[PDB]
């Protein structure tokens, strides 16, 4: 049937939310690098 | 006096700003806009912002306008309202920026935030460079940076050149002047100074320190060779060892194998090397071979 | 006298204004309007505003009209009705602005608000620049800016060049003149002055302060090299160390490796460097190599 | 005498007027009307207004007519019936306005209201400018502006150049002349004067004040560089610091690195700079580099 | 404005300035003095041990 609930091939949430970057440390620098892996 | 000429202070640094702008007023020595579309596009953006909408897909060929990149240096402790100097550089098929004027241009940091606004008249030297100019007091500071100067009881003097004896000399001088336990060397490039807590007391301390005088210790023997410009420089620590040298067209003033005596000071080195009668061009090759053999008791750097 | 030549006052700054305008009255040295559509379009806008509607899609080729950008500097504490000086610059394929007249033009800020209205006769020098001119008292101020001058008990004198000794000197001078606790240095670029509350008392204070005299302390040794114009400048703090130099076609007046003695003052530096017999063009390369080696005890800046 | 040469009065300002007109009587040096349609269109409008209707779509090629823009300056306190001077400028492909006559033209403000009517004979100089002229007493005032002069007990003298010492000097002079509490400085550009209420008493006050004499205090050291015309000007406050200078083709009258001594007054500066033997063209580059280094103790402005 | 990476592809310095070409000599190569500023620091075990 077409009314029986089936799960989709691509499961879970299909979107992501950007996260705010860290607060810049108050040295004399403009270049701020978030923790780099 | 001297320490201010050898070190910098931690937290007191410069940053860089860059922006895009237009230069108007040229005597027909601007871009050929049929090959630089961003020129006409940004001119249309400016006109639209001012209140004039030019129809799209129309003919437009200017001659008195050039698209430029503006670069500046954000100074330490900069306050809003002050002024800095900017450098203006052409960026497409322009002939000259002789008598141009820079229109309102925002200067961004690396985080894409506006830190200064630039506008003024360009001074081109007037051979000389035509597509590059400098504007004096051409930008005004709009944003300020936070800093943690004055917080804590420790500053760091950062040497300009690594050395252990030099760091120890600076430490000993500061301790001789400003009390027993005032300074401490961390490594070959840092001196940690204890300062009273506050903002004015630290300024008094750094004003007292920056004008002290220290005697520079002998550095490393080194020979700098700039092959691109064709220059050779040897500081006062270079020595030599006795050895023979041969090179094309060079002879004794005798065969082609010339002797070189030992040399303790620099005058002896200059004399013994001038004895060979070689241009700097050949002197480079001679010095490289001598360093490879073992005569040259120095440190060769090709810059 | 002196302090007014070293610092600025916080809140007393200049702004920039820009606008678009037309210049009429040229002797056939205006735009070729078949390639600058905005010229004819804005002329039609003006004619329509005045009461004359020219049909669209008609032939129109002018010669005595040019489209220009007008730039001006909004001064501190500007009051409506006053006058400022404007700079006029061509913006498309015009030959000259020799005897032109600038029509009514509004000058906007960065927030797109009208701050001044510009109109007058252009003065072109009359080689010289033809596509750029200046109008004296060519704009009138229409809008005023708010400000918080006179509110509070603290002003900031902002130095033009960062230095700790200089800020301390200015602070000590103000404290010696205007009482014990009148000033306080915040950093290498700011001096915080306590002033009485009000508007006239602060003017009296700043009038007393701005004419004081301070003795400038020795700055940093630096050498400025402008490669675009071909110039070299060395302030009075540069020193040298004994070392040998070689460069193409330069010789002793002796081989090609010339000596350079130690130099404490600037006269000795000038003498020892003139001894090499080099044009400034080669002097740039020599100085770069010497700074890389360690002879030049200065700070090289390529501007 | 002096104060009238330093300040303006609040509410006493000039405005600008602009209008469109026709100039007739030229010796075949008018527009080529086949490319300026607005000329023939406005001529037809005038003829129709007078009582003659020319059929449309007919051939019409004139030679003794030119279309012009008329500009004028609305003076302070202007009364209807008075006369002002106008400037007439060609606006399309005309050759000369030598012996032309300006027909009846209304001059509008920025609110598109008629403030004056212009008509007269043009005086072209007769190289000189042909497409621009001036008419003396060529316009008559038709509308008057309201004003609030004479209402209140406070006027504002607005300085022409910002300065705290200057505002304080003017305030002190007015207080020394016209009683204790007559003036008060608001900022670096305004002096608030208390005047009796009325219209004639304020005129008596401003007549007494405007002719006072004040001694101008020393201004800021500044150097003006006009690169477009090729000129350099230095006021009497510029000083110098000892430093060395090198530039292409310049030599000692000695090598290429020339010394410059310290200079306290302006005569010493002129002497030391003339010693280098440089044209103003090179003097610009030298001064820019010196200001960047630190010798020039002035304020460089590129106008 | 140019970032200078190490061998691990991390930014250690930022470079910007005016080039000084000798002005035969080399035209396609130049050197900038004090043209880069350090942005990252390296750890080290100096001072630890005997
Ligand atoms: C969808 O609802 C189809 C389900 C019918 C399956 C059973 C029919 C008797």
């Amino acid at each position: 049937c077409a009314w029986i609930p089936a799960k989709p091939l691509v499961q879970g949430a299909t979107t992501a939310q950007p996260i705010p970057g860290p607060v810049p440390v108050a040295n004399g620098s403009i270049f701020q690098s978030a923790q780099p892996i | 006096e001297r320490i201010r000429d050898l070190t910098s202070v931690q937290g007191v640094r410069e940053n860089s700003l860059i922006g895009y702008g237009l230069v108007v007023g040229l005597d027909g020595t601007g871009d050929q806009t049929t090959q630089t579309p961003f020129t006409t596009q940004t001119l249309n953006n400016m006109l639209s912002q001012l209140g004039i909408t030019v129809p799209t897909g129309t003919n437009m060929q200017l001659k008195n306008v050039a698209a430029v990149m503006v670069t500046a240096s954000y100074p330490p402790f900069a306050r809003q309202g002050q002024t800095i100097d900017v450098v203006v550089s052409s960026m497409g098929n322009a002939k000259s920026l002789r008598g141009g004027t820079l229109l309102m241009t925002p200067l961004k940091g690396v985080d894409s935030q506006v830190y200064a606004l630039a506008q003024g008249n360009i001074l081109v030297g007037g051979v000389n460079q035509l597509n590059g100019g400098r504007i004096t007091n051409g930008a005004i500071i709009e944003r300020e940076l936070p800093t943690q100067f004055g917080a804590g009881n420790t500053i760091n003097l950062q040497l300009n050149d690594e050395d252990f004896t030099m760091a120890q000399q600076i430490t000993d001088a500061i301790n001789r002047a400003r009390g027993y336990g005032s300074a401490t060397a961390l490594d070959a490039r840092t001196v940690q100074v204890r300062v009273p807590s506050g903002n004015s007391s630290q300024v008094r301390f750094l004003a007292d320190i920056q004008n002290m005088e220290v005697n520079v210790t002998p550095q490393d023997a080194k020979v700098v060779i700039n092959s691109r410009t064709g220059s050779v420089v040897m500081n006062r620590e270079v020595t030599l060892d006795s050895c023979a040298v041969a090179q094309g067209n060079l002879s004794v003033t005798g065969g082609s194998l010339q002797s070189v005596r030992s040399s303790a000071n620099l005058n002896s080195v200059v004399r013994a090397l001038n004895a060979l009668g070689a241009t700097p061009m050949d002197l480079m090759s001679i010095l490289q071979s001598m360093q490879s053999a073992g005569c040259l008791r120095a440190k060769l750097e090709i810059i």
